């Protein structure tokens, strides 16, 4: 897992300053500003586990009575 | 994978003041953005040079003939209810536990 | 749902009706405060040139001016919409 | 035993009872009950409400004056109040 | 270090807003009770005084509120709207355009 | 044996060298043009791939570009693929000058 | 009711009292309109009276002492209606002439 | 066979807590930015050491800078069988600095 | 498989962040130990949400008990779910 390594490189760009027809600002500029935030819905629940049986009264410890008899 | 964007909500709601309901919206935009910057530098556009230079021209010619007669102050404020912090309690209802025998 | 209602106004009748319609349409179409204000400011900039201002909120205070017959403040379903020019 | 108050005329107090009594019987999970109450009151009066249902819970919220209703409905307890 | 806050929208150079934050904070602390009228008046009377804030198309306006929305023809240069976390007062500052 | 940071550096060199000018006036005397947008897209892509094959790396690349006219419409750019952990990957880039909303999406894979 | 009514009727009597402020107005009309903007806040500080007299005249219509109640409350709203009407009409005719 | 698994947000935990309590609103001083990163990267690595993932290999990566009229885009791609391997990523930006950390996780097999 | 944490059984790995975690994982038992008892109900969650809103982001929701379990959608990465001595704690932040 010994994973040492290093690199480096650089880009940049051409340079040219024209400065003949420059320095404008459209003064009657328009922008759209808000004061709002996003939303969501954390809809929560409860986990539920419920089942019924029917207890049946007596009708022998050994299934076959002849074996004991 | 069809990427989901972390650091995002999943659905957007907002109140409609024409139809007095809400209405949620479960499609959320998922493009991470930080530092949008608005600019105001406008170079030989057709639409903006006219609309700026014309208004400055008309204002300055008008003043060359304060000029619009003096304005009038106004005031309006809305009704601001107060914020109170009140907290109440429910209680677990009580229960009884007896024991009885079976008679003859 | 409920129709608009002016709490303070300085407009003519036909001009009141236009802002009524534009407010109803804005609230039916858009659902955000800046979007509604931007849309109504745009509508009245198209119909009445440049210089409209529209404040759309729930509790704010204002000290403004306007052209004498271009001001209105009305409420729709607990929405305070103020509008004026210059 | 406990009945926090709201505006007069019984405009919303009379409404909340009649709505929550249908809500409780109509559903088993509290989800549909509370969502029903809140969704109704949103259409009816306000932009944003808050509702809680349950047998036992304590709470402490900020709200808007005379917009806080709380009642012991049957075995359950229903809290409601406007906020926003 | 500045006091904590949430700039919801700013347009002026950042030092203008620094000054606004510091004075608005110390002013909310010096006037913790009363009406936002006094806050607005003191803030305008302070902000209008400095040799800074030289440029203005109209003049100064400040609005304090807790639940609203607006839209103004603010001067394209100066505009600020932010919040003071302890008291949560949405405060707004600009110059009339 | 690479870095997507430098991949992005090369993409930026390509784009800002082709059309980006430091002095910001020719960039709006060059606004979106129906006639010249074809030349723009093709030449942006060609110069970008020339920058990419300047690299002697044995990895395999593929490129996609998007040019949007105006911010009013809105757009969502999303990426997803299925490749090998160590060496493969991708890259995206958004770009704006005055009235041109450029987007570049590159995939880099091994072999 | 008496206090709020004396205020509104004072505004009306300022509109009507001097032949000067009747013909040649001044900055005093700006103060009248200022009080008209305030009239929101004035009814805001008056609203405790509307609900209270509602509770009173719920089971106590009066008829004996309701004289001054009628005078004052109807005088308030009289100033309000002449406000709307005279504001419009006076604005128009002062524009004409 | 993966009994103990990696899900993103406990490393997302560690990385958040680390970021606030260590950055504490520090400014971007050029002479010590790289070494600040060097310190907190190793601290983060120590934290993932107790991060309770036996075979998940951890490709730590961190970015730290200052925001100054500067638009930026950072993105990565995920490259693994979604059943076992996963990632985590957090961002933390104050008024004038931004530090964002990502941590890979690849189940060894 | 609900791995152990120096505070409690936490679903490892969870969906939240550790200043919130460590804060809650220390603050839940700190609150329960200092002057609080299991006999009282939600005057616990009261102080818990108060402490969370004081330091961390303001809009939290807390649910704890002996029988519950939730699906939902919230703020990304703001989900604390941990058991402690057979008592499930769940917390999530919503913008």
């Amino acid at each position: 897992i010994n994973f040492q390594d290093t690199e480096t490189r650089y880009g940049g760009i051409q340079n040219q300053v024209v400065n003949i027809n420059q320095y404008v600002q459209r003064n009657p500029n328009f922008i759209d500003l808000d004061n709002i935030a996003e939303l969501s819905e954390h809809s929560v629940n409860t986990e539920r586990v419920g089942m019924s049986h029917k207890e049946g009264g007596w009708p022998f410890k050994k299934r076959i009575e002849k074996d004991t008899s | 994978l069809e990427p989901k964007n972390p650091q995002a909500p999943k659905n957007i709601t907002v109140y409609d003041y024409y139809t007095r309901k809400f209405k949620t919206d479960e499609l959320v935009d998922q493009m991470i953005v930080h530092f949008s910057m608005d600019g105001d530098y406008i170079w030989k556009e057709s639409n903006e040079y006219k609309t700026q230079e014309e208004i400055r021209d008309t204002k300055k010619a008008l003043i060359k003939e304060r000029n619009k007669f003096n304005y009038n102050t106004r005031e309006c404020q809305t009704i601001n209810p107060s914020i109170r912090e009140r907290g109440v309690s429910t209680e677990p209802p009580p229960s009884d536990t007896i024991c009885g025998n079976i008679t003859q | 749902n409920h129709e608009p209602e002016v709490k303070a106004t300085d407009m003519e009748e036909d001009m009141i009706k236009r802002v009524k319609e534009i407010a109803i349409n804005a609230v039916k179409e858009y659902k955000q405060e800046k979007q509604i204000a931007h849309y109504i400011k745009y509508e009245f900039d198209k119909i009445d040139g440049y210089g409209w201002n529209c404040i759309v909120g729930r509790n704010f205070g204002s000290h403004i001016i306007h052209q004498t017959k271009k001001y209105i403040f009305f409420k729709i379903n607990e929405l305070c919409l103020l509008l004026w020019k210059a | 035993i406990d009945m926090p108050e709201n505006s007069e005329m019984k405009s919303m107090k009379n409404d909340a009872f009649s709505q929550a009594k249908f809500a409780v019987e109509n559903y088993k999970f509290e989800n549909k009950i509370s969502s029903h109450i809140k969704k109704f009151f949103d259409e009816k009066y306000g932009p944003n409400w808050h509702c809680v249902v349950g047998k036992h819970f304590n709470a402490y919220v900020s709200y808007d004056s005379k917009n806080f209703i709380f009642f012991y409905e049957g075995q359950l307890a229903i809290l409601l109040y406007r906020k926003g | 270090p500045l006091p904590p806050h949430i700039i919801r929208f700013n347009d002026m150079a950042q030092h203008l807003l620094k000054k606004v934050i510091r004075q608005a904070d110390v002013l909310i602390k010096e006037n913790p009770q009363g009406l936002e009228k006094d806050i607005a008046l003191n803030l305008v009377k302070f902000v209008k005084s400095q040799p800074e804030f030289k440029i203005g198309d109209g003049e100064w306006q400040c609005i304090i509120g807790k639940n609203f929305g607006c839209s103004l023809t603010f001067d394209a240069n100066v505009l600020a709207f932010f919040d003071l976390l302890p008291s949560r007062k949405s405060i707004l500052l600009f110059k009339s355009g | 044996e690479y870095i997507s940071e430098e991949v992005q550096k090369a993409i930026d060199d390509s784009v800002k060298q082709v059309f980006g000018i430091k002095d910001d006036s020719s960039q709006v005397t060059i606004t979106y043009n129906k006639d010249k947008v074809n030349l723009w897209t093709q030449q942006i892509i060609d110069y970008t791939i020339r920058g990419l094959n300047k690299l002697g790396k044995h990895f395999k690349y593929c490129v996609t570009a998007i040019l949007q006219q105006t911010n009013h419409a809105g757009i969502s750019v999303q990426i997803t693929a299925y490749q090998d952990t160590n060496t493969d990957g991708s890259l995206i880039q958004c770009y704006e000058i005055n009235d041109i909303y450029a987007i570049v999406s590159v995939f880099a894979m091994a072999v | 009711l008496d206090s709020l009514t004396e205020q509104t009727k004072m505004l009306s009597t300022k509109l009507s009292k001097p032949v000067k402020d009747i013909d040649s107005l001044g900055y005093v009309m700006e103060t009248l309109e200022q009080i008209r903007k305030e009239q929101a806040e004035i009814d805001m500080k008056f609203n405790p009276v509307q609900e209270m007299y509602s509770l009173l005249d719920n089971y106590l219509p009066g008829g004996i002492t309701d004289k001054d109640e009628m005078d004052a409350r109807s005088l308030l709203r009289r100033n309000w209606d002449i406000l709307i009407q005279q504001a419009e009409i006076k604005g128009k005719e002062y524009q004409h002439k | 066979y993966i009994k103990n698994r990696f899900y993103p947000s406990k490393i997302q935990k560690i990385i958040k807590e680390l970021f606030e309590d260590r950055l504490k609103g520090v400014e971007y001083d050029p002479n010590n930015a790289n070494q600040l990163s060097e310190r907190l990267v190793l601290e983060l690595r120590e934290k993932i050491k107790r991060g309770k993932v036996p075979r998940y290999k951890i490709g730590v990566q961190v970015v730290f800078g200052e925001i100054k009229g500067q638009g930026l885009r950072i993105a990565s791609k995920c490259l693994w069988d979604v059943q076992n391997d996963n990632y985590a990523s957090y961002t933390y930006t104050s008024e004038k600095v931004y530090c964002t950390g990502i941590v890979f996780g690849c189940y060894f097999e | 498989q609900y791995k152990t944490f120096m505070g409690a059984r936490v679903l490892w790995p969870p969906e939240c962040a550790d200043d919130i975690l460590e804060g809650a994982i220390r603050e839940t038992q700190d609150a329960l130990k200092k002057f609080e008892i299991a006999r009282e109900g939600q005057k616990i969650a009261e102080h818990l949400k108060k402490y969370m809103d004081d330091h961390f982001d303001p809009y939290w929701h807390v649910f704890f008990g002996k029988n519950f379990g939730c699906q939902a959608v919230h703020n990304k990465n703001r989900f604390i779910y941990f058991y402690i001595e057979k008592t499930a704690f769940l917390m999530y932040q919503t913008q």
